[PDB]
């Protein structure tokens, strides 16, 4: 089969990064087109009785800030088996389980800047959507509970250029109307500033969905990191966001937050991040949305890194404030 | 198919 | 639905540039296989009248002078709503209501070296696919005449790199057998020669197509533009073309010219080009054809822009003709 | 029609490069996903008796070594005509008659490092899948014998950076269970190390298939350089693999070797190269196949161009021994 | 008054030409007496003014590679007219002003081969001595600053079988220890492989005389070259020298090289030459000197002209290196 | 007579071999102590017109990289005899006519890794120190002109061990404030990888010191060796080193490189060595110095001999730069 | 029982080795008789089960290049003992295992200056027919593979003169219409060239006869050889055949090459052999045959031994091509 996610967002962000020319440049009007096609398929083999399973997915055909343009295997893109008995086996380039828990619920709407790919730790959190991977998704047991558990190769092993590794896993658990969830994701051999890293983040939260209407997450987010000379970096965050869906229609409050990082038992003034973020949705169609949606990021001021030059972050850029409306279709 | 030459 | 447009040309360039290895290098028999895959649908959302549309269609897939390879996205690729009254609007990425007039009719056949990116004037003249786009396409009002009309971001500003911007508006109308064409765009903020610009170009033209099998365009384009030190930017440029379509033949003649580029009042000699051309055309099938081209383009002789540097036009390669044959299939 | 290869390598190496941090880096375990989505059709034109084909195949969208993501016309891609007189011609990206007998079924499995791209002769040995190229394919005359044959320009020629061009042919014959190929190729106008090169290769090679489920392939290829400054280069290679079919298994044994470089009369020392790979396969479906593969590369220690530095060989990264698991499943 | 040059030079030549029986011919112990006896006169005409000035030089009486015997006329041999005011003027056989500085200080000791008549350009790069040549010698004006100018008729002209003809111009200008010189010679209607040429060539250089004993020269060469089929030709050279005297010894040491030629834009690989050489020389006399000389020739290996022949070089016979003593006397 | 250098050098070294556990080994601050004590002395014999001389020298105390303690006949120890006459014979242990050229000036300052002991190529380039050794050292003849002569056993003879042996001439000549150097040295029946060799070396180099402060060295070294399977190799080296001498004080800058070894006219890839090198020298009183010297070594990335195992080089343990201060005391 | 067979070849050599006169020599037409005469008898003993066997086989009666006369013995001359359950066992002159296999099929037609007695390899890389030996020829067990096997003194052993031996095995497998072969032989004790040799040849073959009249032979022979003072030696070769059969008439095609020697891990240049050879023959009888052949020698161009001596060949006389007619006739 094709498939496809039609996704159109024009979005307007005013900076405040204390450079004029720097706040004109990235701030403006832009279209973010993140559609996308894919293709995917099953197929039950003479001679082994799980199902084959594959997915070929492409990439944001025009997001803001990129030129036009995305090749097929961009996005989870994968061979794999399954089987109703121990669930699936996935080969490729897929979500590591606790990512897939960063962006879903936990990075919606908007969160993404602070609580995705936001933070100040040296090294690598976690991986975002990794190649070279083995995930293994296991059935919902009694309806209720379920493990993702995978172990991938890092980055730079991914070009031939390092040895980097990582191993991650997460459970759910249905209790009603809430979903407990638990994540762990450790990554090894991470070369970054000149020196080599060890990371290790857990993850614990909380998803609610009531008759009446009130729904909800929220998430805390621990992240450790070891230099190979010994230096120790320790960063907070969380993320929560609560909706009310009445008729056709979503009202959404999001929070996320990054606290200051703490290096060999030094806080670090001013190392935390956060945002909030107020998002109305619209069901025009059983496979589309539309909605609008504006937030608030307020970001670290800066840090350097172990080679004593500036670490790179989601804040480098500029605070920055968003107003925009949007389209969802899928097919 | 193909190469990978540099 | 998937749609396609398969086409493959194989033309030899023999250039006279000053230089015999360039001559060499730059000419010779090449194929341009200016294949592209799309993606297209209609959906009626249950909770919104107007119709939503989108499309996604894919790059030329190799090239002549170019590497192989495209991706999805590269060409016309938009989302967008549509109503019989009052039009469609597109959002994303789209040819501005001027540039698609400068192609069509009136680059082909092979006029785009002197007529599409050809030319000496400073800045942007006008934009052609451009991302970060709203479009508006009026109806055919009264069945008599109908308005094109966008408004986007820059080059630059859609990499978060700027704050160009530009605006656009054409407008056709039928009176008979002719058609009256006019359009405007306004391109600003954009930064070039270590100057920022302001680009106004303006076009008129005419096409026509009469019972007897001849046809005919004619267009004549004025370009402005203002750079940031003062410096004034004039010049003007035409494109025509003659043909006969008699049976499952049609025979075309085509001619376009930039004459000799004005700044602050002089006329700059031997700034101009033109292109004559010539192209036998077979109608194979009703979704296909095969062509056979000639065309002789004669570039001007170079010029350096506001940092004594020289500017880049289509002559910069130096003078060329072409001989082609091709085919053309639609589905 | 949409196609389509699944393939999926999950592929340890192990390096012995001379440099640890290298061995680190370029060894490990990695997934090679050479999967790739294909478009192609067929089309009856009215006012032209031979059939138009045409087709797009996309590139490998996540292997080894590399990023994720693929475009459209990686692989063969190009437009056409057939009939079932004279065969069928090919206008664009095609397998050259000479590299589609390298490539299978001398390059099966894991000889590609040696046989293929690898090697230490100047020049260009042969292309391998080029653009701006036709190709004619004869029909099997008899059902027992037929002819490949392409010219095409080179890869500097298809950026309008050069004049390099070159000619091939192939031709098979049928003799009860066994098939017997030949082929040739000629580069010219190959500009590198600072000369001119004229390439020569020529290729004999036999193919068995038998009722006893033994089947085997053998290749000796010859390749002959010049360069412009009178200095001539030999090379000569080999391949073959021996194959035992039981049931739905499939053992096949691998050996490929280029021999020493002559440069001018002389012969280089340690510029040989050679493979050894064991396979074994299990036809888990009609359509589709798992297989498990060891093989061990024994590269060239290096050589100089004629340029004063290192000529680029597949053995410039160092020997290595690779332990793969796959499948590869086709629609 | 009679004059001569006695000089005789024992040299012993290996060379390596690709022939061992060429090796045998071209190759051994050689005596190439340059001897010269010659007649010169002042006359001051009792009816004109400039002094009437007349000389006759024979030619090397038996040099090495040519039979013995020389006739009274083969080297400088003219009549003139000469004053205080305006220099002087030759009618006859004489250097031409570009000739005179490539040969001295630039073809010693032992570049010849190299920056004299070497070389792979077409046409004729310049004449040495000429017949039929008007040559105009300034004084040397405030002490400072000297002309060399002449005209005259090409070497096939002056047998009455062509039309060939040249002119060429070259300056000294003396700054302190240094002298910087220019020099410009232009052959036209050249008949050559089939073709009429136009040469064009220019020069460069200074020379520096130092109080302590050190000397040296320095030239840049430029030869450019036209066919009547539209060919050009165009090809580099230089020369140097370093010198030291001291007592009845000088020390020196010589490079000279032609770069590869350039042919309609394409450089063609391996058509340069250098030496090499070094010579002690010792004072033995006011009137004469003895000397030793060794020297490495490496020259071009071969190239075809434009009537598909070889064009012959210095090179044609091949490298080699020679080893010498010779003995000058002057009187 | 007693007699002494009192050496200390402190050196840190900064390594990058390709495994940083070996950079950790390798690397770090050091003392290099190569103090050393000796005794000499001078005896007319009653019976023997030439003088007795003979000298013992111990080893250093301490070096970098090595244990503590040296004994006495480590460096030049040794019988002979002078005349004013004939020179001065020397009987033992004593440097090759060659090595001593190789080592000053030409590997100072610390540019011996790669010119002294560096290199790639098989057999014995030189000896160096050498026990069982006859060594004749010439008077100045004419104040101008002197020779430096020896014969001597091998490494592995001088411990029964073996035939090797070895003889080398070197000759000095004073042109001015210049010194002409030319060395030679064959080893014989050296066994080596298998085989046995012959090697032949030889060096031209020039000296010189001007009374403004400049002074210079340069030296061009050329070994070639042959082993006894037929196997032929061939190296270049050079070394040069620049000094201004004002006061008290002298600036040095020194550069040396081996380039790229050629086996039986193949040339190995990166098997060439280079050093660029700063110091600067403090003449703290008549009989010592102190220095800061700072420099940087580009070795070659390994190479087999013709046994098939690797050839130990000194760039065998990996590229380094080393900061060093030292002192030095004569007694 | 007397038995024959009658053998005439009228053989035209044309040499080119260089020299005339020794090209004249050994060229010319010829007759090569190989006919001879030979007795043999089976013979049941009354007191022991095996039969016994026994041949004496003449000489050929005038080979070219040789004089005229054979004795009876030259040839396979032998007693022995056969049975139907373990073969026979022979004792005498005869054939080694491996030997038999490079004769035939190998060395026809005209392969064997090239196959039989080429080859550059010192020591002795098999025996050919040897007295002193013993050989066993088991039968064909499951009518489907056989074993030869046989040790022997040695040539100087066998006149008193040595302790040389020898021992070698070979093995066929019948697998449908394909025979496949490998022996292998080692020699012992082999004195030349001033050493003490030991020699190991290894032999793999295949020959097919098909049903459809083509037959075909190919081999391929490694023989490796270590002297007593550490040297070792390798060679590689290989012959192969074609062979068209219809009615009275078989078209044969034969190719055979020695490649380069390799000693102590270096090549020898140009110490590599190769013959292409043709032959039409004609059944002119049931037992006899009519033929014409004709054959390239192209031969090595020498090499010295481990004495410092040209080590003889094949190719020591020269190459040369032979046309051939011949009749041989079996009684
Ligand atoms: C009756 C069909 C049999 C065909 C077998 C012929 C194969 C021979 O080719 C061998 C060439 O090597
Ligand atoms: C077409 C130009 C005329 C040719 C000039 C030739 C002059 C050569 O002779 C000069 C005096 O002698
Ligand atoms: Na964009
Ligand atoms: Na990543
Ligand atoms: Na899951
Ligand atoms: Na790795
Ligand atoms: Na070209
Ligand atoms: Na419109
Ligand atoms: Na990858
Ligand atoms: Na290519
Ligand atoms: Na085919
Ligand atoms: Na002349
Ligand atoms: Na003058
Ligand atoms: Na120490
Ligand atoms: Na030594
Ligand atoms: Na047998």
């Amino acid at each position: 089969e094709v498939y496809g996610i039609i996704a159109m967002q024009a979005a307007y962000r005013d900076y405040d990064s204390g450079d004029a020319k720097q706040d004109d440049n990235l701030g403006g009007m832009q279209l973010n087109n993140e559609s996308r096609i894919g293709f995917r398929g099953k197929k039950q083999f003479a001679n082994f009785e799980p199902t084959f399973i594959w997915q070929i997915e492409g990439g944001y055909v025009d997001p803001s800030f990129g030129g036009e343009g995305a090749g097929l295997g961009e996005r989870d893109t994968f061979v794999g088996f399954e089987s109703a008995s121990w669930g699936q086996v996935r080969l490729g380039r897929v979500l590591t389980p606790m990512y897939e828990l960063v962006d879903w619920p936990a990075s919606n709407p908007g969160l993404g800047d602070v609580y995705d790919w936001g933070g100040a730790i040296g090294g690598a959190k976690y991986q975002d959507r990794q190649s070279n991977t083995i995930r293994w998704d296991s059935p919902m047991y009694a309806d209720k509970f379920s493990i993702d558990a995978a172990v991938g190769a890092g980055d730079k092993a991914g070009l031939g250029a390092g040895d980097d590794y990582w191993g991650g896993i997460a459970a759910h658990y249905k209790l009603g109307p809430l979903q407990l969830d638990a994540a762990y994701e450790g990554n090894r051999n991470i070369e970054a500033e000149g020196q080599t890293w060890e990371n290790n983040t857990y993850l614990v939260g909380v998803q609610g969905w009531f008759e009446n209407g009130i729904s909800f997450f929220a998430q805390y987010k621990y992240m450790e990191a070891d230099a190979s000379n010994g230096v120790n970096e320790k960063q907070d965050a969380m993320s929560a966001g609560l909706m009310y869906t009445t008729g056709d229609w979503q009202y959404k409050l999001g929070y996320a937050a990054n606290f200051d990082l703490e290096r060999d038992g030094k806080t670090l003034s001013n190392t935390s991040d956060d945002v909030v973020s107020a998002q109305i949705m619209y069901f025009v169609d059983p496979s589309a949305v539309l909605y609008a949606r504006a937030r608030m990021n307020d970001f670290n001021e800066g840090l350097d890194g172990l080679d004593d030059a500036a670490r790179w972050t989601s804040g480098t850029n500029g605070d920055y404030n968003e107003y925009s409306v949007g389209v969802e279709y899928y097919f | 198919d193909g190469a990978n030459s540099d």
